[PDB]
RNA sequence: GGUUGAAACACGACCUGAGAAA
């Protein structure tokens, strides 16, 4: 029965200046062998707070944490732009160690609207027998957004991916890519190509579109 | 010179089930026989997952249930280097694997204070394979929210990672490159893109340089507007 | 439980306390 560590919030969104807390359960005492870290995905995670309360030489000042019996807080009492990561709690009371399950850390900030731009397929490309489309959504908050791809003005399905980037880390903002994947065969049967984008920055959705073809 | 602490990680990459391979994880700015090192990765998608430790002074070893007597770690003090010898792999290992020191009890107590930057080992039969480059071409025609934007689409490659720059590194404002996204064939495609002036589409030249380290493949890539 | 030896075990020194497997 290896100790567990319950971590909450999972995620939350917060402005900059606000004070964020988020804690972590053990399942049984850990006594005060809690580490906290800050993880960037994909990179390696930071050294935050050690033994529950003390703060890594160098971090800064705004992090702290604190310990009530299994109950463990991290507090950042002024957050700033670039804090938005992955938080995770890890106990060493005894081995095996085991960590939190994490809490994402979002900036919130106002909404933008954002800019759209869509792309056909190269003719370097066409030659190899798909057709890929692109449509971009840049620099735009909240994260949520919709984007309809329409054919000869037909809705498309099932055949479309979305990738997203994390927030910048100056101006808390998105950027969104949508990529619709057609057989050449199918992409030269039809003309209207278009990327349809609703998003609360926008009063009306935005509609980008070219002509196979036609420069 | 400033004697800086870093751990650099080496070995990992692509190998079939069932197969093995060894992570090194090479120690400057202080001596690994007075620190215990540990071993930690994360699975995609996935949380950190602590595998295995080892102990300064004994050299006593510790692992996690889900890699024992399977993985061994271990260190050479006359390299300042650790390992984590992987057997036997399954296709749940695939993961980022960090090394990390633990720091010094009056000082971090039992935190882990320097990480490697991670290695990737990918437990897969797939082949590798390099990526093409397609050209995500711009306009003065097509303008949005005052700008440009052009891009490069980088597709069909295995395994990950590949990394996208502009200009040699040169142009570095309003470039925004994707997470890889996997395709129903198994391979990764992504996309990088820059908003640019509309102004500036004739006047400037954009390359994206692509680089794909597991199929060695580098290629660069001029995109333009399309004359019409 | 805490301090400390570059130190969770092994190899050492301590503090609190009836006892640090408390």
């Amino acid at each position: 029965s290896d100790i567990q560590m319950t971590q909450s919030p999972s995620s939350l969104s917060a402005s900059v200046g606000d004070r964020v807390t988020i804690t972590c359960r053990a399942s049984q005492s850990v006594s005060s062998a809690v580490a906290w870290y800050q993880q960037k995905p994909g990179k390696a995670p930071k050294l935050l707070i050690y033994s529950a309360s003390s703060l890594y030489s160098g971090v800064p000042s705004r992090f702290s944490g604190s310990r009530s019996g299994t109950d463990f807080t991290l507090t950042i009492s002024s957050l700033q732009p670039e804090d938005f990561a992955t938080y995770y709690c890890q106990q060493s009371y005894s081995f095996p160690s085991t960590f939190g399950q994490g809490t994402k850390v979002e900036i919130k900030r106002t909404v933008a609207a954002p800019s759209v731009f869509i792309f056909p397929p190269s003719d370097e490309q066409l030659k190899s027998g798909t057709a890929s489309v692109v449509c971009l959504l840049n620099n735009f908050y909240p994260r949520e957004a919709k984007v309809q791809w329409k054919v000869d003005n037909a809705l498309q399905s099932g055949n479309s991916q979305e990738s997203v980037t994390e927030q910048d880390s100056k101006d808390s903002t998105y950027s969104l890519s949508s990529t619709l994947t057609l057989s050449k065969a199918d992409y030269e049967k039809h003309k209207v190509y278009a990327c349809e984008v609703t998003h609360q920055g926008l009063s009306s959705p935005v509609t980008k579109s070219f002509n196979r073809g036609e420069c | 010179e400033i004697s800086e602490v870093q751990l650099v990680e080496s070995g990992g990459g692509l190998v079939q089930p069932g197969g093995s391979l060894r992570l090194s994880c090479a120690a400057s700015g202080f001596y690994i026989s007075y620190s215990s090192i540990h071993w930690v990765r994360q699975a995609p998608g996935k949380g950190l997952e602590w595998v295995a430790s080892i102990s300064p002074y004994s050299g006593s070893t510790y692992y996690a249930d889900s890699v024992k007597g399977r993985f061994t770690i271990s260190a050479d003090t006359s390299k300042n280097t650790a390992y984590l010898q992987m057997n036997s792999l399954r296709a749940e290992d695939t993961a980022v694997y960090y090394c990390a020191r633990q720091g010094y009890r009056r000082r971090s107590g039992r935190g882990f204070d320097y990480w490697g930057q991670g290695t990737l080992v990918t437990v897969s039969s797939a082949s590798t394979k390099g990526p093409s480059v397609f050209p995500l071409a711009p306009s003065s025609k097509s303008t949005s929210g005052g700008t440009a934007a052009l891009g490069c689409l980088v597709k069909d490659y295995f395994p990950e990672p590949v990394t996208v720059s502009w200009n040699s590194g040169a142009l570095t404002s309003g470039v925004h490159t994707f997470p890889a996204v996997l395709q129903s064939s198994g391979l990764y495609s992504l996309s990088s893109v820059v908003t640019v002036p509309s102004s500036s589409l004739g006047t400037q030249t954009y390359i994206c340089n692509v680089n794909h380290k597991p199929s060695n493949t580098k290629v660069d890539k001029k995109v333009e507007p399309k004359s019409c």
